[PDB]
RNA sequence: UAGCUAGUAGGUGGGGUAACGGCUCACCUAGGCGACGAUCCCUAGCUGGUCUGAGAGGAUGACCAGCCACACUGGAACUGA
RNA sequence: CCCGCAGAAGAAGCACCGGCUAACUCCGUGCCAGCAGCCGCGGUAAUACGGAGGGUGCAAGCGUUAAUCGGAAUUACUGGGCGUAAAGCGCACGCAGGCGGUUUGUUAAGUCAGAUGUGAAAUCCCCGGGCUCAACCUGGGAACUGCAUCUGAUACUGGCAAG
C-alpha cells in the first residue's frame, strides 16, 4: 500500500501543473490546543483532469520539476 | 450559547449543592447520562432519572452526608476549544485517590481507576472529588 | 502537650492629638503535637504583654486536623486574603519544607514531612490563617467513605 | 572499508578498548556502525574482562568486514569453538 | 488570555540590560585614567568621595570610585576596573581595583586585606 | 583539612560533649563546658529558627570531624538513596572507617583513630586502608596492623572502651584486635539527642 | 521591513549529469511566493547534550561524539572512486 | 604499589560579625575619614568607619568581579490579572479564524490500545562491578516524553447520511 494525502485544489493555471492545499491538525508543543495547519504542494496533473476546488488525492514521487514532486492519483470530488 | 453542555451539568450540581437544593434538572443526552451514572456508582449523587419522551429531562438527585454536601468540589477538565486526552499511564489521580476523574474511553465512560486498570486511556471530563 | 511558637511581632502606631502612640502586636500559634493548632494574635503597650495575652487566644479555640501519620492526608491548597498556600504530603523523612509562618504552624500541628510552597501575600498574619484553613480542607480517606457508600 | 577494531575509552594509564565494527576512514574513537563486544587489558581475574559475541562478528566479517591484528587475536585467545 | 491569544502572540520575555556596560561581560577592564576628582555625594550623605575618570581599553570613558583611605592615582595612571556602582555617586557604576596595576593599595590596612589589595603584614 | 584546634571549644558551642577529647578522666569540667563558648559566651542569646538548624547541623558535623564540603556530598547521597534521607545521612557517617575504628575500641577518640587509619595502622578485610572517609560495608572485618597492634595508644584506647558504651551492631574481638561489621546501625541504636531532619531541612533552604 | 518574483512558475522539445530536475537553452503559456508572515534588516554554525529548575520551562551549544562549512582574500578548473 | 630510615618534624589561610545572616566589646574618629547588595551607617560614648581583643563561617583555599537560571505565581502551558491599584477597543456589522443544541447510523482523521521499524554511542537514572576510597572507569537495564507503518477499539471530538 502507499501513503496519499487528499486536499482541495487551490490553483489551476499552469500546464499540467496544479497547486493543492492540505489541512492538518497538530497539538501545540506547549498549549495542547490542536491547530489546523495547511500545506501548499504543486502536484502534477498531466491530463488536467482535475480542476480548481476539486478535492484531489496525490502521492510523493520523483522530482518532476522544481517545487514539484507529487502526482495526482485520482479526484474525489468535482468541486462544489 | 450552549457550546459546552457537559459544563452546564457539572456547574448545575456544584451550584445546587451549595444551594442546598434537593435535586437538580436539565436536558439529558447520552453523554450526560454516562457521567451522571459514574457519579452515582461512586456515591456522589443519590440517584438520577430521565423524564420526558420527545424532550429528554434529567432528574438528578443531589446527595448530602452530614450537615454538609458530598460534592465538595467538581470542575470540568477536557472542555471544548481545548480538548485533553491521556494515556493508560497518564490518567490523573484526583485528590490522591480520595477523588475520581471521569474519563471517556473507547470502552465507555468510566472512572479513572477502572480505565487505568483496563489498560486503556481516553478523554478526561472532570475531577469530582 | 502544648507547643508555643512565636511567629513574629510588629510595632504598629496610633497618632493622636498628643502625638504618635507606640504599641505592639505578636503573632503566635499553639499546637498539641498531633492534630491541634490555633493561631493567637494579640496586641499590647508592652512587647511581652502582647505575647502573653496572645498565647491565651492561641490555646483557646484551636482545631482538629485529620493528620495521617506525620504528613497531610493529601495535597491541599488553602488560602485567605491575598495569601494563597499550597500544601503537599511528602515521604517519611523528607522533613518539613515550608516558608516562615508556614512551618511555624505545621511544626506544632504535628506535621513532620511536607513540601508546601505559599505565594501571593507573604504577610504572616494572613499566611498562617490561610495555612490553618488549608489543613482544615484535607479530609481523611475514612471520611471520604463516610460520604459515599453508606 | 568496514572492519572491526578497538577503541580506547579508559582513564589515563588505565585504558578500556571497545571492539566495534566501523569504517576505516573514521577516526579511532570516532563514528562506528555497531559496538560488538568489549575488551579490558586490566581486570583482576574478575571472572570477566573480554567479550566478543561471535554471532554478530561473523555477520560482518562474512559480509566483507576485516579485523584488527589485536581484536583478531582475542577471537582466538578465547575458545571460539564454544 | 485564552490559549489562542498566546498562540498568535506568545508571552514576551524581557531584556534586562547590564547595570554596568564593562563590555564583553568582562570581570574587569583596564583604563588610562584621564582625571581624578573628589565630587560630593548625594542627598542624605556628605563627604568627598574620591572618584576618577578612567579611559577603558575598548574606549569607554567611564568613572570609578577609589575605595580605602588614601590612594595615589595621578594623571596617566593605568588602572583596572571592577564594576560596583556607588549610590552616593551618580554616573559611577564601576570600582577601581585597588592593589592592581599602577593603582597602589590601602596601607596600614589589616582587617579585610583581600579587598583594597594588601599582602600579609608580617607575622 | 581537619580543624586541628581547641577541640573543647567546639563542644562548648554545641553545649554538649562531642567526645572530641574522649580521654580517660576529664568529661566536662577542666574547660567549663556550658559557660561561654567564647569571650562573650557568658550571655545567653536567642538562636533564630535558622541558627537552630545551622547549629544542629554544625554539631553532628564536627562530631565525626568531617568538613562542610564532604558532609554536603553525604547529604546529596542521603537524598538520592531509595531510603530515608534522615537515617541515610547518619548511617553514611557511621559507615566512615575513621568512625568505625573509633567505635571498636581502637583509638581513644575519633580524631585519634583518624591517624591510625592514615598511618596504615588499620586493615579492612585483609586489606590495608588509610582513607578515614572509607565507607565500611556490612560483614567487613576491621582489624589492626600487628606492627601497630602492640602499639601503646591501641590498648589504652580499649582501656575505657569497655568502660564506655557498646556498638550493638558489630563484633569486636579485643583479643586479636578484630572487629566485624554485623550490620548498619538502625536509627535506634544510633539514636541520641540528635534530630537529623533539622539539618536535612537546612540543606533545602 | 508588506509586498516579493522573468530562467520567475509551469509546459513542450533538444542538451547536460553518476542521477531526478530550468541544471541548461529556444519556443509556449502567465504564472510561482506571501500575515499559517514572503522580501528586507540584524544576530547566529546545528544536534546529541550542558547549566539552572520541584517540574513545565528558561539560558546555552567550551572539552567529548554525529552532521555542516572554511583553509591568506576573490575566482577557476585538473587529476581522481 | 610494598619494605625500611630519621624526626613534630617540612605544610593555614580568606571573608564576615546592625537586620536580611551564623558571629560583640574597647579604643580612635566626630556627616570628617570612610562603608555600602538593599534598608541605610558617620554631625563625641559608632556592635555598621579604622585598629585591637573575642566570635562565626569556609578551607588549600577564601573573598570580589563578570555572567545564566533561581527566588519571580514579576510574560502566569502547569501558573496571574483588567469597577477604583497597570489594564474592556467610544459603539456596531462582519470575512478569515476559534468554538457548536439533539438522535440513529456510518466512517475511523484526531483519540485510545497492541505490535514493528526508528529515535547513534556518550551523558542522565537504577542495579552491579574496577583503580586502597572518592572523583574517575565500566556491564546491563531504564529513558530518549518523539516520527512513521501495521492491526484493532469506537466513548468523546471530526467527516458523511437521514432526521
Ligand atoms: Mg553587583
Ligand atoms: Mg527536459
Ligand atoms: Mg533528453
Ligand atoms: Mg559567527
Ligand atoms: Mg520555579
Ligand atoms: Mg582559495
Ligand atoms: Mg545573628
Ligand atoms: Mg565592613
Ligand atoms: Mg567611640
Ligand atoms: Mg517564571
Ligand atoms: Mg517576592
Ligand atoms: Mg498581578
Ligand atoms: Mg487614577
Ligand atoms: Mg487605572
Ligand atoms: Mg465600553
Ligand atoms: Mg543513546
Ligand atoms: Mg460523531
Amino acid at each position: 500500500k502507499i501513503r496519499t494525502l487528499q486536499g482541495r485544489v487551490v490553483s489551476d493555471k499552469m500546464e499540467k501543473s496544479i497547486v493543492v492545499a492540505i489541512e492538518r491538525f497538530v497539538k501545540h508543543p506547549i498549549y495542547g490546543k490542536f491547530i489546523k495547519r495547511t500545506t501548499k504542494l504543486h502536484v502534477h496533473d498531466e491530463n488536467n483532469e482535475c480542476g480548481i476546488g476539486d478535492v484531489v488525492e496525490i502521492r510523493e514521487c520523483r522530482p518532476l520539476s522544481k517545487t514539484k514532486s507529487w502526482t495526482l492519483v485520482r479526484v474525489v470530488e468535482k468541486a462544489v | 450559547s450552549m457550546q459546552d453542555p457537559i459544563a452546564d451539568m457539572l456547574t448545575r450540581i456544584r451550584n445546587g449543592q451549595a444551594a442546598n437544593k434537593a435535586a437538580v434538572t436539565m436536558p439529558s443526552s447520552k453523554l450526560k447520562v454516562a457521567i451522571a451514572n459514574v457519579l452515582k456508582e461512586e456515591g456522589f449523587i443519590e440517584d438520577f432519572k430521565v423524564e420526558g419522551d420527545t424532550k429528554p429531562e434529567l432528574e438528578l438527585t443531589l446527595k448530602y452526608f452530614q450537615g454538609k454536601a458530598v460534592v465538595e468540589s467538581i470542575q470540568r477538565v477536557s472542555r471544548p476549544g481545548l480538548r485533553i486526552y491521556k494515556r493508560k499511564d497518564e490518567l490523573p489521580k484526583v485528590m490522591a485517590g480520595l477523588g475520581i476523574a471521569v474519563v471517556s474511553t473507547s470502552k465507555g465512560v468510566m472512572t479513572d481507576r477502572a480505565a487505568r486498570q483496563a489498560g486503556l486511556g481516553g478523554e478526561i471530563i472532570c475531577y469530582v472529588a | 502537650e502544648l507547643q508555643e511558637k512565636l511567629i513574629a511581632v510588629n510595632r504598629v502606631s496610633k497618632t493622636v492629638k498628643g502625638g504618635r502612640i507606640f504599641s505592639f502586636t505578636a503573632l503566635t500559634v499553639v499546637g498539641d503535637g498531633n492534630g491541634r493548632v490555633g493561631f493567637g494574635y494579640g496586641k499590647a503597650r508592652e512587647v511581652p504583654a502582647a505575647i502573653q495575652k496572645a498565647m491565651e487566644k492561641a490555646r483557646r479555640n484551636m482545631i482538629n486536623v485529620a493528620l495521617n501519620n506525620g504528613t497531610l492526608q493529601h495535597p491541599v491548597k488553602g488560602v485567605h486574603t491575598g495569601s494563597r498556600v499550597f500544601m503537599q504530603p511528602a515521604s517519611e523523612g523528607t522533613g518539613i519544607i515550608a516558608g516562615g509562618a508556614m512551618r511555624a504552624v505545621l511544626e506544632v500541628a504535628g506535621v513532620h514531612n511536607v513540601l508546601a510552597k505559599a505565594y501571593g501575600s507573604t504577610n504572616p498574619i494572613n499566611v498562617v490563617r490561610a495555612t490553618i484553613d488549608g489543613l482544615e480542607n484535607m479530609n481523611s480517606p475514612e471520611m471520604v467513605a463516610a460520604k459515599r457508600g453508606k | 572499508m568496514v572492519t572491526i577494531r578497538l577503541a580506547r575509552h579508559g582513564a589515563k594509564k588505565r585504558p578500556f578498548y571497545q571492539v566495534v565494527v566501523a569504517d576505516s576512514r573514521n577516526a579511532r574513537n570516532g563514528r562506528f556502525i555497531e559496538r560488538v563486544g568489549f575488551f579490558n587489558p586490566i581486570a583482576s581475574e574478575k571472572e570477566e574482562g573480554t567479550r566478543l559475541d561471535l554471532d554478530r562478528i561473523a555477520h560482518w566479517v562474512g559480509q566483507g568486514a576485516t579485523i584488527s591484528d589485536r581484536v583478531a587475536a582475542l577471537i582466538k585467545e578465547v575458545n571460539k569453538a564454544a | 488570555a485564552t490559549v489562542n491569544q498566546l498562540v498568535r502572540k506568545p508571552r514576551a520575555r524581557k531584556v534586562a540590560k547590564s547595570n554596568v556596560p564593562a563590555l564583553e561581560a568582562c570581570p574587569q577592564k583596564r583604563g588610562v585614567c584621564t582625571r581624578v576628582y573628589t565630587t560630593t555625594p548625594k542627598k542624605p550623605n556628605s563627604a568627598l568621595r574620591k572618584v576618577c575618570r578612567v579611559r577603558l581599553t575598548n574606549g569607554f570613558e567611564v568613572t570609578s570610585y577609589i575605595g580605602g583611605e588614601g590612594h595615589n592615582l595621578q594623571e596617566h595612571s593605568v588602572i583596572l576596573i571592577r564594576g560596583g556602582r556607588v549610590k552616593d555617586l551618580p554616573g559611577v557604576r564601576y570600582h577601581t581595583v585597588r592593589g592592581a596595576l599602577d593603582c597602589s593599595g590601602v596601607k596600614d590596612r589589616k582587617q579585610a586585606r583581600s579587598k583594597y589589595g594588601v599582602k600579609r603584614p608580617k607575622a | 583539612a581537619r580543624y586541628l584546634g581547641p577541640k573543647l571549644k567546639l563542644s562548648r558551642r554545641e553545649g554538649t560533649d562531642l567526645f572530641l577529647k574522649s580521654g580517660v578522666r576529664a568529661i566536662d569540667t577542666k574547660c567549663k563546658i556550658e559557660q561561654a563558648p567564647g569571650q562573650h559566651g557568658a550571655r545567653k542569646p536567642r538562636l533564630s529558627d535558622y541558627g537552630v538548624q545551622l547549629r544542629e547541623k554544625q554539631k553532628v558535623r564536627r562530631i565525626y570531624g568531617v568538613l562542610e564540603r564532604q558532609f554536603r556530598n553525604y547529604y546529596k547521597e542521603a537524598a538520592r538513596l531509595k531510603g530515608n534521607t534522615g537515617e541515610n545521612l547518619l548511617a553514611l557517617l557511621e559507615g566512615r572507617l575513621d568512625n568505625v575504628v573509633y567505635r571498636m575500641g581502637f583509638g581513644a577518640t575519633r580524631a585519634e583513630a583518624r591517624q591510625l587509619v592514615s598511618h596504615k595502622a588499620i586493615m579492612v578485610n585483609g586489606r590495608v586502608v588509610n582513607i578515614a572517609s572509607y565507607q565500611v560495608s556490612p560483614n567487613d572485618v576491621v582489624s589492626i596492623r600487628e606492627k601497630a597492634k602492640k602499639q601503646s595508644r591501641v590498648k589504652a584506647a580499649l582501656e575505657l572502651a569497655e568502660q564506655r558504651e557498646k556498638p550493638t551492631w558489630l563484633e569486636v574481638d579485643a583479643g586479636k584486635m578484630e572487629g566485624t561489621f554485623k550490620r548498619k546501625p538502625e536509627r535506634s541504636d544510633l539514636s541520641a539527642d540528635i534530630n537529623e531532619h533539622l539539618i536535612v531541612e537546612l540543606y533545602s533552604k
